[PDB]
């Protein structure tokens, strides 16, 4: 018990934050975990880092736990926790050899958080200034720049956000979110990867079944009936089917398991627009997007037909049109569908796989970039922009939480101080630069008075500068950042708290 | 292997140089077994002190040795030289490459190394003796011992040197500046600014007689004594004291100097009459009052033979930082061959250890005398730098298992570089590739134009690689360079020829 | 960084081990079993496999192993050399030079791309069209195998099965996929029992060891109607204008007479796994009993079918006109075994000519030329990737080494000549294993699939940085 | 060896600091120090603390004699000097484990000592009449150098006494040698005598009385070095008579040399007053060559071991010489001596540490008065000008950027151990001074500091706390100095044997 206790904890949960410490960082080290198995196993994941983590000090058994609860109810922030806590706790001790109560730091701290939720609510910024202005161009660019089509990025990131700010969904009650499987992009040898065109609509994949049949129909306003049981001959029943599509009023016809010869031309001669053979994923989505609703049986009390204005759907137009060895049917809009379509050009089909694989993860990050609402300036704007502030903080209180406000603070920069370790660039001199940048962004800019005072510069661990993280586009969620403190200091208390040890 | 354990041993002794070295250097604590405690950057003071174990270390230390006696500079260009030759041999060593090999390289290289550095001078001192020629040289001899004191020690070491750098005109073959030409005192108390320059003798002994001045006449004539004075003994046994300045005065003297003691009558008498009295215990430093006072002893007693008085300016008792001193001076004539260097400050070891650094600056000084000592070498690595350059062009210019000799010795040279970054506290993993850059560059000439004055930035002034040598005028003495890379080259040699050690028969 | 230098240190010993396990005249190692066992094979895979190591990079340098043997048939001990000498020579540049781990491994990707840029340039096409060149290149290339006497078959066995399953797809809509090659599953080889090594041959479809049930029947049908079934039956089977009735099970005196009287054979103990098989080379439908045979039981794409018999079993053909099946003849199985330990490794040698129609000048001429051209470009790099970027060629000269120092030359004077004569000389010039002697590869060929030295460097330093980027070794469980 | 070989260095100036802490005020404490003579001494005088530590390890030394050096150099500060370098090392300790370089941190000391040295400029305030009268200048700094002491009661007896002490000397030279201090046990602290000029207790050990008139208006006063006392058949008695002879004449010399006060370093007995009673000299031999040498800087005469070679040329004359009783004891008095520049006060009271107290408070209080007349700049005391230049390092710090930042940040926070430790050593609560004083020297007074009266801050110029200029400023210089040699070393060689 006593300070024998307390310096026993602090060197525990040192020992713990020495295995993350290394791990911050999109440029980080990564540790090698060892069983007694003999297996072993290397990873930069903080949640697999603390969760194969064999902690015997029953200290770090809370910060460990901790963080399991913050992965398991958040998904992020396993990293933070173990590196902000680590540093609350090690100049903590500093503050009980300096006379101060454990009641008196614990007091503090939380006052601390009652101002810098505050502090972080007011300088975040909402899911805005990211059209016609590189914030989403630059955060596809980092995720493209992996890629082999990084030389070219400039030019497919631009489909990658023009396509997703247009699927502005409402989700479950107007969540205001985008849809991930959409914008059904085509992989096509066409031409350069550079002239890979945006298509203003939807592209269902497949074509006109017969190249005679008339490809646009019903311009302004077209309903659309999606089939399933073939037309072919099992012949004037499949073909008079066409004739129920003729008096129900299908002006686009989607069906599935194909059509007859004398339905194909029967279509021509009705001018409808016929479609065989379409991919049921985006049939079910086509029933989302215009509403033709695949009938995978005619039974309906005896009903054989498209169901004259039941089954079909609601576009504003239909077009097919010819752009060099890609001839597919186009949707424009309607009521509700919110779908898009990309042309993919490129060197083959195999060189395009890498629009595979660079969409998949470019439109998934992006995407969850928009994901949350509230975001925050990233790369130590957050942790650093607190430490300026809560510096002037220290005069609201001013009494004996004035001696916790300052380490409470200054705890903060040892996140932008390991950001910077872990990536080779000097640590003394980026932190450092990082909080005059942000030092001056609390004196005139909040009275209005700048000409260039503005704030939000953060750490670029790339090219190794201090520099704008909007116009960078490094941002992360308030929901994680403000969820990080919230943790953080929750453990913080906890282990501060322990000032007895009883082995029975 | 020998070679392997010698290699252990110089680590210890380069780990010491190896941070000593440069103006940002750090400082060492020597304890000596009498009971005094040392703190200095000379690492030939440090050698002095340190008890050598390994006999390889014996090698380093009287090469270090061979460096101070012989010239007053380059005593840490020889441990960080030979630091490194060694260092890099181990890479050689461990590739096979046996010891006589490596041990031919070396000295191919020493070949290679003495032609490019008398391709490498920039300027030449034109020995006007001139206090602006003096400081461009007297100032970077002064830094490395106290960084940013240059100032204070600068405007005291060159106009002492201007002292005893009497006026000469056509003079190659005449010989200037003795090292004893410069004598520097310590009185406890004050500041940098509390230090001057006396033109002749100052005696650290207080006053001993009563009197404060001479004369005011010009070249006041001195009498100095071998013989006691006391009543006139016979030629023989014997089992007019103050009848002696009775005889002297006649020529002109307003000043007697006993070298030995004083008789009763004369004590008072000598002082009395306002005559200054003296009785020195350094007899060597009679000898400088041959040469402060221009006074010639008399073998004799009380028998001032013309002959034997000299002719000295000004003598008078002066008071040094409140502790009083005896002042034997000379006086805009009979020009004094000692000055005196006045160190006012509170601290014993920084104001010993300003002395430790003014005595090289004087050492240097006796290097700037007339044996081709004017050459100027860019500074800063600038020498080092381009050297590791022009290495390499003769390793790919030279046939067999030497070129792999060669490619490791301009490695070595990237010690000095390096050690004036590690002590600066500038990044050497960026320091030292700007400098790569700064001096490889394609030059559209056969001659580098600002490419060979590129720097080694060690002050606080915030830039992305190096600076200019010129801002500060940072030139290296082209003397010293070239017999430390002699002295270096051949110490290293015998360290890697020491194949066993044996004990002699006892 | 002592968990780093841990690291390294794991490598160098594994390497060490490895070390003298290349050449022709290679060093042997002694294996001690606590049990008192003493093996001294020159198998590095057998050498690690045995290596009981401590340190969790030296079980990562063994998954480097299986990783080049799965994919490239070769690369053992140069992966294991290279990689670990990569690592070393970067030994001082972290310990001494203070260099941060990330800076080390983004230079050495840099290296990589250099690197691959060099082993084209010293390339040497060969015509893969040219089967008269491609038996003297795999013949050679498969150097010192058992089957030296017989290797004019057992290497146009391989080259005879690589002819076909060559993944031939070229256009600008998909891609080449290069004859993309997979020996062990694409390939199905069935070793017959019976005949001599040279009287092995190649066939096309699948082969089954299933014997006849009658020694009078219709032995060959070009455009047969294949009966898959497993059990008035012999009377059903005729309805669906058979010509070849197989039972899964055995066959009594019944089904030979009655089938036989209809003109059709019988064929006993093929189970339903070869009846698949059956399928995919013809398309015969599977069925279970005789009263459940439909019209769909067709012998369609049956290009000869065939019942002779070897080695003291009927074999039945299923020939067709990404899949061969080899007609391999020996002695013995184990003589049909030791077929494919000579045979298998040419399919690898063709495999890799195959997939790159490309030859690498050997002897070490490609790793010395690699260090000479590096020295080039790492002067003309800037920054502090001037340091670690010589690390490459200081490690590449390792490979080279050995092969001097397994030979007995001098190890020190024999590499700077090597390097002189790479320099001014031609990229050509390696290392002669009998004379010990630097001779050029015009004169004694020792030319290698490009693909090892290319795939060498990729699983290298990809290996490198999987070594370096670990910063601690943490115990979890 | 290597950056540890500092870890090592700085951990032995922290031993020192810690030692030296608790002796920062007038309200601190004691260390007891026994010297290898058996002599013990309890004192708070940092000058005499420091003189006896007896450090050995060899970066303590350093750290010690740059404070022996501010004692001969300035004579005050040498507590804060220990204690303003020491806390500049231990803050020192978290960017050495970062990585920052000595020259890193030492340049950064040297720009903050820069910055400060000119702060200090800015703040001095001449004070010479400057908004003071000349008594109330030096009394009421001498009132407060004594305020809330046992002495309190007696405030108005020992500043009337201390005021003109020094008042009484020369105001062109000061010295400590001109005001002296007798420990004399016996009598109330009201009881202590000042002497115009220089007392000693005659050591004379012998008997006498009743002879020598002791007192005189114009003595000549005369000393001595040698003893004169003295300690057939018949023949026996003139070898004693021969000695007898010789010494006998040689007091005749001495009255031939007319003086009427002969001194001796050497006991004087019974036996040489029998011509000292027969003409009537007084004598006292055993007497220091401080008072003697006092003698000479009072009356002007000269010190002649023998009596032959004496001529008037060794005579002086005082005022008045007069013996008293006061003291339960005989003490001989110069007063008013042609020469004098000095003065001595006789101690009296309860007892020898009694007297020690009142001794040191006064010696203090001597300084006080003493540097009022010596300094013309004057600069805050109670710690304000530790704020006043806390807060001008904040303020460049803000405008800094670099690593010089971080450097010159730890410098402000290292300023604060002077306040610090006057809070802690007079029992106040040092989180609410430290902090209550910040803020207020953040809202723009320069004068707040520490008050001993009553917990709190205040105006140290309206309560005459001053402290010298050069006191501040040669301390700092001398500190960040004292960094520089300490964090600079990297290796210790030790020649044993």
């Amino acid at each position: 018990s006593g300070d024998d206790i307390r310096n026993q904890n602090v060197l525990a949960t040192m020992a713990v934050a020495n295995v993350v410490k290394s791990s911050l960082g999109p440029v980080g080290l990564d540790k090698m975990l060892v069983d007694d198995i003999g297996d072993f196993t290397v990873t930069n994941d903080g949640a697999t880092i603390l969760s194969l983590l064999d902690v015997q000090h029953p200290a770090g058994k809370i910060l460990v736990e901790l963080a399991q609860q913050q992965d398991r109810e958040i998904g992020d922030g396993t990293t933070s926790v173990v590196i902000i806590a680590s540093e609350l706790l090690k100049r903590a001790n500093e503050l009980v050899k300096n006379k101060i109560h454990p009641t008196t730091i614990i007091t503090g701290f939380r006052v601390a958080l009652r101002e810098a939720i505050r502090f972080i609510n007011e300088v975040l910024s909402t899911s805005v200034d990211t059209l016609g202005k590189e914030t989403l161009i630059n955060i596809a660019k980092t995720s493209m720049s992996s890629k082999i089509i990084g030389a070219d990025s400039d030019f497919f990131s631009n489909m990658v956000v023009d396509a997703l700010l247009a699927v502005k969904t409402q989700n479950s009650k107007g969540e205001i979110k985008y849809p991930v499987k959409a914008v059904n992009v085509l992989k096509a040898h066409g031409k350069s990867a550079t002239e890979s065109l945006l298509v203003p609509g939807y592209a269902l994949n497949c074509t006109v079944a017969s190249q005679a049949m008339p490809k646009r129909i019903a311009g302004g306003n077209v309903k659309i009936a999606c089939l399933d049981l073939n037309l072919q001959k099992a012949a004037g029943i499949v073909l008079e089917r066409v004739k129920k599509i003729i008096d129900a009023g299908a002006q686009v016809v989607l069906t599935t398991k194909g059509i007859d010869d004398l339905c194909l031309k029967e279509f021509v001669e009705a001018k409808i627009m016929g479609v065989r053979r379409c991919k049921k994923e985006d049939l079910r989505r086509i029933a989302r997007a215009t509403g033709a609703t695949l009938v995978s049986s005619m039974s309906n009390l005896e009903g054989e037909e498209t169901f004259e204005s039941s089954y079909l759907g609601l576009c504003d137009e239909v077009v097919q049109a010819k752009f060099s060895d890609d001839e597919c049917i186009l949707i424009k809009g309607t009521s509700k569908h919110s779908s898009s379509s990309i042309i993919l050009r490129g060197a083959n089909d195999y060189s395009l796989d890498e629009m595979e694989r660079s969409l998949h993860d470019s439109l998934s990050v992006v995407k969850r970039t928009l994901e949350s609402g509230n975001v925050v300036p990233g790369g130590g704007c957050v942790e650093a922009a607190l430490n300026i502030y809560l510096d002037n903080f220290a005069t609201t209180v001013g009494s004996r939480e004035q001696l916790a406000i300052a380490e409470f603070a200054a705890a903060l920069l040892i996140i932008p101080k390991t950001l910077a370790v872990n990536a080779a660039k000097d640590s003394s001199e980026l932190v450092a630069k990082l909080r005059s940048y942000h030092a001056a962004s609390q004196m005139a800019k909040p009275e209005d008075v700048k000409r260039r005072s503005y704030r939000n510069y953060g750490l670029d661990l790339i090219r190794g500068k201090i520099v704008d993280e909007i116009h960078a586009g490094v941002l992360e969620p308030t929901i994680s950042k403000v969820k990080s403190l919230k943790s953080a200091l929750e453990a913080c208390v906890a282990i501060l708290r322990i000032d007895t040890m009883i082995t029975v | 292997g020998q070679i392997i354990k010698s290699i252990a041993a110089i680590r210890e002794l380069h780990q010491m140089c190896l941070t000593s070295m440069g103006p940002c250097g750090r400082n060492k604590i020597i304890v000596n077994h009498l009971g005094k405690i040392i703190i200095t950057n000379d690492a030939a003071t440090m050698l002095r002190e340190l008890d050598i174990v390994h006999p390889a270390v014996k090698v380093l230390v009287m090469a270090t040795e061979q460096q101070k006696i012989d010239m007053g500079d380059g005593t840490n260009l020889v441990m960080i030289l030979a630091g490194e030759l060694l260092n890099v041999s181990e890479k050689l060593i461990s590739m096979g490459l046996s010891a006589v090999e490596i041990i031919q390289g070396y000295n191919m290289a020493r070949k290679f190394t003495l032609k490019e550095l008398d391709e490498m001078v920039v300027g030449e001192i034109t020995d006007k003796n001139d206090k602006n020629e003096l400081l461009k040289m007297i100032k970077p001899v002064i830094s490395s011992k106290k960084y940013g004191s240059e100032d204070i020690l600068s405007e005291l070491v060159s106009e002492a040197v201007s002292h005893v750098l009497p006026v000469a005109q056509q003079a190659g073959e005449i010989p200037y500046f003795n090292v004893d030409s410069i004598r520097v005192v310590k009185i406890m108390g004050g500041s940098l600014s509390n230090s001057t320059v006396i033109k002749g003798m100052v005696f650290n002994r207080e006053p001993e007689g009563h009197v404060k001045s001479l004369s005011e006449d010009k070249k006041h004539k001195v009498a100095v004594f071998t013989c006691p004075l006391d009543i006139a003994n016979t030629e023989t046994k014997g089992t007019q004291i103050d009848a002696m300045m009775k005889e002297i005065a006649d020529m002109g003297v307003e000043c007697i100097v006993a070298g030995a003691g004083v008789g009763e009558l004369a004590l008072h008498y000598l002082n009395r009459y306002g005559i200054l009295v003296l009785k020195v215990p350094s007899k060597f430093e009679l000898r400088r009052l041959c040469r402060v006072c221009g006074a010639t002893p008399l073998p004799r007693l009380g028998a001032p033979t013309p002959e034997e008085l000299g002719l000295v300016e000004t003598v008078k008792t002066m008071e040094i930082g409140g502790d009083r001193v005896t002042v034997f001076k000379q006086e805009q004539g009979e020009i004094s061959r000692t000055s005196t260097i006045i160190l006012r400050g509170a601290t014993q070891n920084n104001l010993d250890d300003i002395e430790r650094a003014i005595d090289d600056g004087v050492a240097a000084v006796k290097g700037l005398m007339k044996p081709s000592g004017g050459k100027l070498l860019p500074g800063a690595g600038a020498t080092e730098i381009e050297l590791i350059s022009r290495i390499t062009k003769y390793g790919e210019r030279t046939p067999g298992l030497l070129q792999l000799a060669i490619k490791q010795f301009a490695v070595a040279f990237e010690v000095v570089p390096r050690t004036l970054a590690e002590t600066a506290g500038l990044d050497v993993n960026e320091v030292l590739p700007n400098l790569y850059a700064a001096h490889n560059v394609t030059e559209p000439g056969a001659v580098k134009t600002d490419h060979l004055y590129k720097g080694v930035d060690i002050d606080g002034e915030s830039d992305e690689g190096v600076k200019d040598i010129r801002e500060e005028n940072i030139y290296d003495m082209l003397a010293t360079k070239k017999f430390a890379i002699n002295v270096a080259t051949e110490a290293a040699t015998t360290v890697l020829s020491i194949d066993q050690i044996i004990m002699a028969k006892k | 960084r002592q968990a780093q230098i841990s690291n390294i240190t794991a490598a160098k010993a594994v390497a060490d081990v490895i070390r003298t396990c290349l050449g022709p005249k290679a060093m042997l190692k002694m294996l001690l079993d606590p049990m008192g066992g003493l093996v001294l094979t020159n198998d590095g895979h057998a050498i690690l496999r045995e290596i009981d190591v401590a340190h969790p990079a030296a079980k990562s340098m063994l998954e480097l192993s299986r990783t080049q043997d799965e994919e490239v048939g070769d690369g053992t001990t140069t992966v294991i050399i290279l990689a670990g000498e990569i690592l070393a020579q970067c030994a001082p540049y972290l310990i001494e030079k203070n260099i941060h781990p990330v800076i080390i491994i983004q230079a050495l990707k840099k290296a990589l791309t250099d690197a691959l840029e060099v082993i084209k340039q010293v390339s040497k096409p060969v015509d893969v069209e040219n089967d008269a060149a491609m038996k003297k290149l795999i013949q050679a290339s498969i150097g010192t195998k058992y089957v030296i006497h017989w290797s004019e078959k057992m290497c146009e066995l391989a080259l005879d099965a690589v002819k076909t399953v060559r993944k031939d797809l070229g256009q600008t809509v998909e891609g080449e996929p290069n004859f993309e090659i997979d020996i062990k599953r694409y390939v199905r080889v069935e070793k017959i029992p019976g005949g001599d090594v040279l009287d092995s041959r190649v066939l096309k479809g699948v082969l089954l060891n299933k014997d006849v049930v009658h020694p009078k029947m219709s032995r060959h049908i070009e455009n047969p109607r294949v009966v898959l079934l497993d059990c008035l039956m012999c009377e059903q089977i005729l309805a669906v204008r058979p010509t070849l009735v197989i039972t899964e099970k055995g066959v009594s005196d019944l089904a030979q007479h009655y089938l036989l009287k209809g003109g059709c054979s019988v064929l006993r103990r093929v189970k339903k796994s070869d009846n698949n098989r059956i399928a995919r080379v013809t398309g015969a439908t599977i069925v279970n009993r005789v009263e459940d045979l439909k019209e769909s039981d067709v012998g369609t794409n049956c290009g000869l079918f065939k019942v002779e018999m070897i080695g003291d079993e009927y074999f039945s053909f299923l020939d067709n006109c990404k899949a061969c099946t080899i007609m391999l003849r020996g002695g013995s199985k184990d003589i049909l075994n030791e077929i494919d330990r000579n045979l298998q490794d040419a399919m690898a040698v063709a495999r890799n000519v195959m997939l790159s129609p490309s030859l690498s000048p050997g002897g070490g001429a490609t790793e010395m030329a690699v260090s000479v051209k590096l020295a080039e470009k790492a002067k003309q790099l800037e920054g502090i990737q001037q340091w670690p970027y010589q690390a490459v060629a200081d490690a590449m000269e390792c490979i080279p080494r050995t092969l001097i120092q397994n030979a007995g030359g001098d190890p020190i004077r024999l590499l700077s000549q090597l390097r002189a004569k790479h320099a001014q000389g031609n990229f050509t010039t390696g290392i002669d294993g009998d004379k010990g002697k630097i001779v050029d590869m015009v004169s004694y060929g020792i030319w290698e699939p490009e693909v090892i030295k290319q795939q060498s460097v990729k699983t290298a330093i990809e290996s490198a940085c999987l070594l370096l980027r670990v910063d601690d070794i943490v115990s979890g469980v | 060896q290597g950056k540890g070989q500092i870890i090592s260095n700085i951990n032995a100036c922290v031993a020192v600091q810690e030692a030296l802490k608790p002796t920062l005020g007038p309200l601190g404490s004691d260390i007891l120090i026994v010297t290898s003579n058996q002599k013990t001494t309890i004192s708070n005088d940092g000058a005499t603390i420091l003189k006896l530590l007896d450090v050995v390890h060899p970066a303590a030394k350093t750290l010690v004699d740059i404070s022996r050096a501010q004692d001969a150099e300035v004579g005050d500060g040498t507590t804060s000097v220990t204690i303003l370098a020491g806390e500049l090392m231990k803050e020192a300790k978290p960017f050495l484990e970062e990585g920052i370089s000595s020259h890193l941190i030492m340049k950064g000391y040297r720009k903050a000592v820069s910055l400060a040295v000119e702060k200090i400029n800015e703040l001095a305030v001449d004070i010479t009449s400057e908004k003071s009268s000349g008594r109330e200048l030096l009394e009421r700094c001498a009132r407060t150098a004594m305020s809330s002491k046992l002495i309190h009661n007696n405030a108005d007896f020992f500043v009337k006494m201390c005021v003109d002490a020094v008042l009484s000397l020369d105001r062109n030279d000061l010295d400590d040698k001109l005001i002296g201090i007798k420990k004399i046990p016996g009598g109330a602290m009201e009881e202590s005598l000042f002497i115009n000029g220089v007392a000693f207790k005659k050591t004379f050990s012998y008997a006498g009385f009743e002879q020598q008139p002791k007192k005189f208006n114009n003595p000549k006063i005369l000393s001595l070095n040698v003893e004169l006392e003295l300690k057939h058949v018949e023949d026996y008695q003139a070898i004693v008579d021969a000695e007898w002879q010789l010494i006998f004449e040689k007091l005749r010399q001495v009255e031939e040399t007319g003086a009427n006060i002969v001194l001796s370093k050497l006991p004087i007995g019974d036996l040489a007053t029998q011509f000292f009673a027969d003409r009537n000299i007084f004598c006292a031999g055993r007497v220091s060559a401080d008072d003697m040498n006092r003698v000479i800087q009072a009356v002007g005469g000269s010190i002649q071991s023998t009596t032959s070679d004496i001529k008037p040329e060794h005579l002086g004359t005082c005022a008045l010489f007069e013996e008293m009783q006061i003291g339960s004891e005989r003490y001989n008095l110069f007063q008013g001596c042609p020469q004098a520049k000095t003065c001595t006060l006789l101690l009296r009271g309860g007892a020898e540490q009694v007297i020690a107290e009142v001794e040191r408070s006064l010696h203090d209080a001597i300084m006080i008065v003493k540097r009022a007349l010596q300094n013309k700049l004057i600069v805050a005391g109670g710690g304000a000008t530790e704020m006043e230049v806390s807060k001008c390092l904040r303020d460049y710090s803000k405008t800094i950027a670099g690593k010089q930042q971080m450097i010159i940040n730890a410098f402000a926070k290292a300023l604060e151990v002077i306040p610090r430790q006057l809070c802690e050593n007079a029992g106040f609560d040092a989180i609410e001074i430290l902090n209550k004083l910040r803020l207020a020297h953040s809202k723009g007074e320069k004068w707040y500091g520490v008050v001993f009266e009553t917990e709190n801050i205040g105006d140290n110029f309206a309560k005459f706390v001053w402290e010298p200029a050069l006191v501040k400023i040669n301390a700092l210089n001398s500190a960040t100095e004292a960094t520089n040699l300490i964090l600079s070393v990297d290796e210790t060689i030790t020649n044993k044997g």
